């Protein structure tokens, strides 16, 4: 059924769904007409029952292994003997890919349908099935950022007109480099919201599996779930996971990361041609990654982020303090705006202890004493920096 | 008949869809023209899948009538995913000749014009292209034989009266083309919204001359440069509106 | 009028789903019909259920079967087979009830060994790669031509050479080397990634490379492309914990399957690899490795073969100077210049402009190289080489 | 004007009539002109002329009638309407868009990538390339070789003339390429040129006298049933 | 005792060390720097994170070589005023030997060639610094701006800028300007110094200090209540306009 226009009552949108019973009733008075001229002995709904009878009862669930001479299989189910099943023409030869989970009859034990996995049993969490919050309105200043991952991730799959007519494949990722803290995450969030695309996250962390095999297979999986679900926008996230941290449930070492790191270095050009699989990884030390990702043609625009200045300072506190009970005491042009070093971070950090504080004197509204209370609280609770001393 | 308001073009896809499910070896190769014919210029994405499934079918008519829709429906669009659907099929059906050529000249009607140019059978504001009906039709009447077109060619030529170039041209008031932002974007009706709604949704503040194609509308970014037609498509006129 | 829109709405739902129910997940297709109800004919014989099993040892005629885990029943034969069909390792088709030898079957093979085999040509050609004309003849010479015209092979009466290097920095070429060839090949592909002969358990990389190489001697000609054997590529060493001696299994396996007690069998092999520092000297080792291609960074020249090639579409304004865009652009690997052309084609449409012209190239050129130089991956790699 | 569409007949006149007179109290003639389009009354098309007296709206009236192909006949206006300036527009656009670069029909097949009757063949590429180059008057495989037509057999010869007045549709120049094969003594390849006479003119009217009309009807009366098809499909090509 | 080379060719060309230099310099305080007629302009910012830091006994940024010469640096503060000391130094031992005073190209040769050592001696990492030497030379009245890089590349600028968000003060004084029409005046020079530092300092008239260089060893600093005082009718003209 198609959609239907306009929203409220008129007589146009009367006639519209007249033309719609008009053609189902057309539909169906032809399939009826059709059925009836049909020799109903071998038409009408006497191949279900034929279908049902041929494919007998229990249908047993197996794996397939070859299709050696096409009408002919070997299956293997987890305990029969693997016999050689012969493939039926109600299964649809085109489906039958070697691994699938076929359906074979329970005594004669031949093909008579694919079982789709249809399970996801890891990946329906990876698979993003609701946006998460926050437009690109939310995210204050960071215009230029928000220009170049748009006219990268967004543009080519919404878009595409002005890429085919300019004659260039768009950028195929993007790195989002910067110091911690800084919107990093929420861009991807925001990129995340506006999306006719799968948004397959990831963490750099969880390829350090503990088995040797299971480094590259989980790569190998995420990136052909990817592939299937076109377009994607896998945002793996914290890809200096690998590098550092040593984690002694990881059984390889260093060995075992770095086969992962090639793997995934690999899934990410491939020999195998993926298709409309976008790639947008963020991390905070771009330093410990090994050249071979971030070069050019895997990652082509690696974005830089860096920490706020006082206008954007002042904007992050309008958006964050936008849903704030706020009392007039309160100046937002004093509030956080003082030039002695904030983040994007801190701005929202001593929002939400505030809030917290004003919750906790049960005041509905916010007054200026918590916010500055709030204010100092971030403040002591900061490890200040390191390489302000050389310069300093 | 169905070719009038989208809702029946929906419908009649249903149709022909049924149709197939139950019809002769006569009417089984028009179905792809059925769906080429009402979906000429605008290549849906629920359109030519079914036409690539009747494709490798068998009643090799039906599969040259799939091809030879496919072509229609991707008239001037350059669409790369049913050029290489296209090129797939070319490297399929190689050994018969015919198919070959019908592929060949579904090829060049995919890219027809470079792209500048449509056989859009009914444009903005729902004004009906007769010649274009009509060069259809012509070319669309006795495909049911195609053994027939392929003897005599000559006809392959009537497209050329029906074709039109498809772009937009902001002619200043002398004559000569002149640069100005067009906004272009998915078209969206003003039936039932109230005050003054945007026509336009998925903007593109693109400059002079752009290739709109069958979907979308065209409206001035700018505040000067006043249209004396509201309709921005094909040749437009512009005159100095001296605010701002 | 709503009381006209209530069974307006209501009708939708009411005939779509009598259209549903009158006209009737794991099926194939009614409306290409194709299942025809003749299968009772190839149904009602009973011998299509087959025990699989591998035959062992031949009893001068008696067969002793080794059904996986049901028996090791000892059969003759049943009458559909020649007797010299059978022979120790074949898999027997036999029958499910009185046992017998049927159908002798292809060798098991792992399914995890078959997807690595590109039946989807990829979209690249010869003409693609430039800057590296001597680098894709010798690729040729190795490769294509042994296959096109063995004639003249057989009139000097030498064997050509079976494996080939193709070392060098990271994105370079490599890896679209390897496509080119398999687009415009006429043997069989089989792609392998230096990290799928990892697995967890021990010496199931050995039995990936086994079946590997079996299944491409099954094959009349056939080319292997060990892609990233860096990982499977660690030097011989000890250090007391025995570290990832697996992997070192894995690679002394395919070191003798490549040359051991037994001929290759046209098994022409192609690697790649971005440090060959870390191989072991056995590999590099003529026999198994004959010529070692140097993929590098190209000159001025390449350069300009490598903007003309990836600027043949785009629409660029007529008279850019492509040499003054080559030059001022050192020591940059080939992916590094393709970087290029898809900034410079962004640029222009940033600006709303159709044509990127030669001062949007030089920005573009200048972004490119200049600023993403820290993030360069040429200059630690070229030490390994 | 949605209603016209699903609203049963014969109310859709009605709705029609209606909207036009509304329009035409308001002066906004630019909906005004498609709804006098769809009705199809030329002395309705008349009138809403006769409502404006600023030339521009003329020139912008003629513009949408003439892209909609529509003979309405008008003084001091009649070049708009005849689409004369549809070539110089085009010739615009394939230089602004750099689409002037004509693209080899090989270059469409992209056979290079995937490799390991000639004359079929051939008739296929000249009538790619025709579709390709079409308006931009300007090609490399057919212009200049002229033994590229001499590839092509039997009726194969006269598309392959006809892919030249393709390529120089709308253009007035083309006559003079088209000119050279009418004097060419195979009954096919005179036939091909007077078709592709035809295109190379087609949807082309100026207000006095179509060249296309005055060579076209010469041949129409020709005793071969080849050349006389030829010549009424281009008669119904050009007009 | 240490040997070990530090600086080594890197197999694209460049030296990794000095181009690490580059980058330390590019995180430093802005500095910039403009001439007249006859006079010309030190303008340098000053780090805003931490306060309470008196004016008397901080060092100035800007650092008096000799009467005639002064140098403005920017990038690692540790390693500048090592240079500093080798400059003064090396200017006295000048007036011993030569019995003249120092000229700006001499001194700015030898600040070039002493980086340019370390960037060759063995077990020495580069200096992290890129300096500006600005002055007059003896009996005469022209000024001349020196900028000296740690690849020990220098160049004579009519107006340049080092340290952080270098580009945007680059570009504005490319187009707020001219080589050829330098301004005539102190007042006019101070004022497009000033006008050149808010683009980047945006506040922080606190911590702004500009040295004015004239001839006939004439040295000024001009304070706190002058600075501020231009910086009034700075922003008076900027957002009326
Ligand atoms: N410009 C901004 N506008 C709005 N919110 C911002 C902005 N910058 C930062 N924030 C806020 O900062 C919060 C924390 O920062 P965020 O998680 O985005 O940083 P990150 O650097 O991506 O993270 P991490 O370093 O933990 O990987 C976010 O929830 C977001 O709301
Ligand atoms: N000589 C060349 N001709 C054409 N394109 C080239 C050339 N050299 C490099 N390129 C471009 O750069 C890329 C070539 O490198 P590719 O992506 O195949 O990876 P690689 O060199 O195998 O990488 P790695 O060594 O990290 O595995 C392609 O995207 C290709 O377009
Ligand atoms: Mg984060
Ligand atoms: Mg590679």
């Amino acid at each position: 059924l198609p959609n239907i226009y306009p929203s409220t009552r008129c007589k146009l949108k009367l006639l519209r769904m007249e033309r719609i019973k008009d053609h189902l009733l057309l539909e169906e008075e032809f399939v009826s007409n059709s059925e009836i001229l049909k020799p109903f002995e071998k038409k009408q709904e006497e191949e279900k029952k034929q279908l049902e009878e041929i494919r007998g009862n229990p249908l047993s669930i197996g794996t397939l292994e070859e299709i050696i001479d096409d009408d002919h299989a070997i299956v293997t189910s987890p305990t029969m003997p693997d016999y050689y099943v012969s493939i039926l023409s109600f299964v649809d030869k085109e489906l039958l890919e070697p691994g699938c989970s076929v359906l074979l009859h329970h005594k004669t034990m031949s093909i008579v349908g694919v079982l789709q996995d249809d399970a996801d049993p890891m990946v329906s969490v990876m698979k993003m099935d609701k946006s998460p919050t926050e437009s690109y309105s939310d995210i204050g200043g960071l215009e230029s950022q928000i220009q170049e991952i748009k006219e990268s991730v967004e543009l080519p799959l919404t878009h595409p007109e002005l890429y085919e007519e300019m004659g260039i494949k768009p950028p195929k990722g993007v790195i989002l480099y910067g110091a911690p803290g800084t919107g990093k995450t929420l861009l991807a969030k925001a990129v995340a919201n506006q999306t006719s695309a799968t948004f397959l996250r990831i963490v750099g962390s969880e390829l350090i599996q503990k088995y040797l095999g299971d480094g590259p297979r989980l790569c190998r999986q995420i990136f052909k779930v990817a592939g299937e679900n076109a377009p994607s926008i896998v945002f793996i996230d914290e890809i200096d996971a690998i590098g550092t941290k040593r984690y002694d449930s990881n059984s390889g070492g260093e060995r075992e990361i770095q086969r992962t790191m090639l793997e995934l270095l690999n899934q990410l050009d491939g020999f195998d041609d993926r298709g409309d699989v976008k790639v947008i990884m963020a991390t905070n030390k771009i330093e410990t990654l090994d050249p071979a990702l971030i070069r050019p043609g895997r990652i082509d625009r690696k974005i830089l982020f860096e920490n706020p200045d006082l206008s954007t300072k002042k904007k992050i506190l309008g958006i964050h303090t936008s849903k704030m009970n706020l009392s007039e005491d309160v100046n937002l042009e004093t509030l956080v705006t003082t030039k002695d070093d904030l983040s994007g971070a801190d701005i929202q950090a001593m929002c939400t202890e505030a809030g917290l504080l004003a919750l906790r004197e049960r005041r509905m509204q916010v007054t200026a004493e918590d916010f500055k209370q709030a204010k100092e609280r971030v403040m002591k609770n900061k490890v200040e920096e390191n390489l302000e001393g050389l310069y300093l | 008949i169905a070719l009038g308001e989208d809702i029946g073009k929906e419908m009649s896809l249903r149709h022909f869809g049924h149709l197939m499910h139950y019809g002769n070896e006569h009417i089984r190769r028009m179905v792809p023209l059925a769906m080429g014919i009402v979906s000429v210029s605008d290549p849906q994405m629920k359109v030519f899948d079914t036409l690539t499934r009747f494709s490798h079918d068998a009643d090799l008519e039906v599969s040259m009538n799939s091809i030879f829709a496919m072509g229609l429906c991707g008239a001037g669009t350059n669409n790369a995913r049913l050029a290489q659907l296209l090129r797939q099929l070319a490297s399929y059906y190689s050994r018969e000749q015919d198919a070959l050529f019908i592929t060949r000249l579904a090829q060049g009607l995919l890219h027809l014009g470079k792209g500048t140019m449509t056989m859009d059978v009914f444009n903005d504001a729902h004004v009906l292209n007769k010649v274009t009906l009509a060069s259809i039709l012509t070319t669309a009447v006795g495909l049911v034989s195609p053994s027939f077109m392929l003897k005599h060619h000559q006809l392959f030529y009537m497209l050329n009266a029906g074709i039109r170039p498809k772009f937009i041209l902001a002619l200043n008031d002398e004559g000569e083309p002149i640069k100005v932002n067009v906004r272009v974007g998915q078209a969206v009706e003003t039936v039932g919204q109230a005050g003054r709604p945007k026509k336009i949704t998925g903007w593109i503040t693109q400059s002079t001359p752009v290739l709109l194609n069958h979907g979308e509308r065209a409206e001035l970014e700018t505040d000067e440069y006043i249209s004396y037609t509201s309709h921005i498509e094909g040749v437009v006129i512009l005159k100095k509106n001296p605010d701002y | 009028y709503a009381a006209k829109l209530k069974q307006t709405e209501n009708d939708l739902k009411d005939i779509e789903a009598r259209i549903k129910e009158k006209a009737g997940s794991d099926t194939g297709l009614a409306p290409s019909h194709l299942w025809d109800i003749m299968g009772d004919r190839q149904r009602l014989g009973e011998e299509h259920p087959l025990q699989v099993a591998r035959c062992t040892k031949i009893i001068k005629a008696k067969y002793v079967i080794n059904l996986k885990q049901i028996a090791k029943f000892v059969v003759g034969l049943g009458e559909r087979v020649s007797p010299t069909d059978i022979e120790e390792g074949m898999r027997v088709g036999v029958d499910r009830s009185k046992y017998n030898i049927e159908l002798p079957l292809p060798p098991r093979i792992d399914p995890s060994v078959t997807m690595m085999t590109v039946e989807e040509k990829p979209d690249v050609t010869y003409s693609d790669v430039g800057g590296c004309k001597d680098q894709i003849e010798k690729l040729r010479e190795v490769v294509e031509l042994p296959l096109l015209s063995p004639e003249r092979f057989a009139t000097l009466g030498i064997d050509p050479p079976k494996g080939i290097l193709l070392y060098g920095p990271p994105g370079t070429g490599k890896t679209l080397c390897a496509r080119a060839v398999a687009n415009r090949t006429d043997a069989t592909f089989i792609r392998v990634i230096g990290s799928e002969l990892v697995q967890k358990y021990v010496g199931e990389g050995a039995r990936m490379v086994r079946e590997l190489f079996e299944m491409a001697r099954t094959k009349k000609a056939c080319i292997i492309f060990f892609d990233e054997i860096d990982a499977v590529g660690g030097a011989r060493f000890d250090d007391g914990a025995g570290g990832d001696n697996e992997v070192q299994r894995t690679m002394l396996e395919l070191i003798t399957q490549l040359d051991g007690f037994d001929p290759r069998g046209n098994i022409k092999v192609m690697f790649a690899t971005n440090r060959p520092n870390t191989l072991d000297p056995a590999l590099l080792r003529p026999g198994r490795i004959d010529r070692k291609v140097e993929f590098s960074l190209p000159d001025l020249e390449g350069r300009a073969n490598i903007f003309r090639i990836h600027s043949k579409s785009m629409s660029v304004e007529r008279g850019i100077r492509w040499e003054l865009i080559s030059r001022l652009c050192p020591n940059s690997t080939g992916a590094e210049l393709r970087s290029v052309c898809t900034e410079a084609g962004m640029f222009a449409i940033r600006a709303r402009r159709k044509v990127a012209t030669e001062k949007d190239f030089l920005k573009a050129v200048d972004k490119v190289i200049s600023g993403y130089k820290k993030f360069s991956s040429t200059s630690r790699y070229m030490q390994y080489n | 004007v949605a209603c016209v569409p699903l609203l049963p007949p014969p109310e859709d006149v009605a709705f029609l009539k209606t909207a036009y007179s509304i329009y035409l109290s308001q002066n906004e003639l630019t909906d005004a002109i498609a709804l006098a389009v769809r009705l199809g009354e030329e002395d309705m098309i008349r009138s809403v002329f006769d409502a404006t007296s600023d030339p521009v709206m003329h020139k912008q009236l003629a513009y949408i009638l003439a892209a909609q192909k529509t003979s309405f006949e008008y003084e001091g206006v009649q070049d708009i309407i005849g689409n004369g300036k549809l070539s110089e527009h085009f010739l615009y656009l394939a230089k602004e868009l750099n689409l002037t670069g004509p693209k080899v029909p090989e270059d469409i097949y992209k056979s290079h990538l995937d490799n390991s009757d000639s004359a079929q063949q051939n008739l296929a590429s000249s009538f790619v390339n025709g579709f390709l180059n079409l308006g931009y008057c300007n090609d490399k495989l057919i212009v200049d070789n002229d033994n590229w037509v001499y590839k092509t057999k039997g009726d194969g010869m006269t598309s392959a003339v006809a892919s030249i007045g393709s390529i120089y549709q709308w253009n007035l120049d083309g006559l003079q390429q088209l000119d050279k094969y009418l004097y060419v003594d195979e009954p096919e390849v005179k036939a091909g040129a007077l078709l592709g006479i035809g295109i190379s003119a087609s949807g082309v009217h100026d207000g006095e006298v179509e060249p296309a009309l005055l060579l076209l009807q010469d041949y129409v009366t020709n005793p071969d049933t080849k050349i006389s098809s030829a010549a009424i499909l281009g008669l119904g090509i050009a007009f | 005792g240490y040997d070990r080379a530090l600086s080594i060719f890197s197999p694209d060309g460049h030296i990794f060390q000095v181009e690490y230099a580059l980058e330390a310099v590019k995180r430093g305080t802005c500095a910039v720097g403009v001439k007249g007629k006859n006079c010309v302009v030190l303008g340098c910012e000053r780090r805003s994170t931490l306060k309470l830091q008196d004016t008397r006994i901080t060092p100035s940024k800007v650092s008096k070589i000799d009467s005639h010469v002064v140098l403005s640096f920017s990038g690692l503060n540790a390693d500048s005023r090592i240079l500093i000391e080798k400059a003064r130094v090396e200017a006295q031992s000048h007036r011993l030997t030569l019995e003249d005073p120092v000229t700006v190209e001499y001194l700015t040769r030898y600040v070039a060639g002493v980086q340019q050592r370390y960037t060759q001696s063995g077990g020495v990492r580069p200096f992290g610094v890129s300096t500006l030497i600005a002055g007059f030379d003896p009996r005469d009245d022209e000024p001349k701006l020196y900028q000296t890089e740690p690849s020990g590349i220098y160049s004579s600028w009519s107006a340049q800028t080092i340290g952080r968000n270098s580009k945007t003060v680059r570009e504005f004084l490319e187009k707020n300007y001219d080589r050829k029409e330098p301004p005539a005046t102190v007042e006019e020079c101070v004022k497009l110094t000033v006008r050149s530092l808010l683009e980047v300092v945006q506040t922080g008239a606190k911590n702004i200090e500009i040295t004015v260089v004239k001839p006939d060893s004439d040295i000024v600093a001009l304070s706190s209540e002058e600075i501020n005082q231009y910086v009034t009718q700075i922003e008076q003209e900027k957002q009326e306009q």
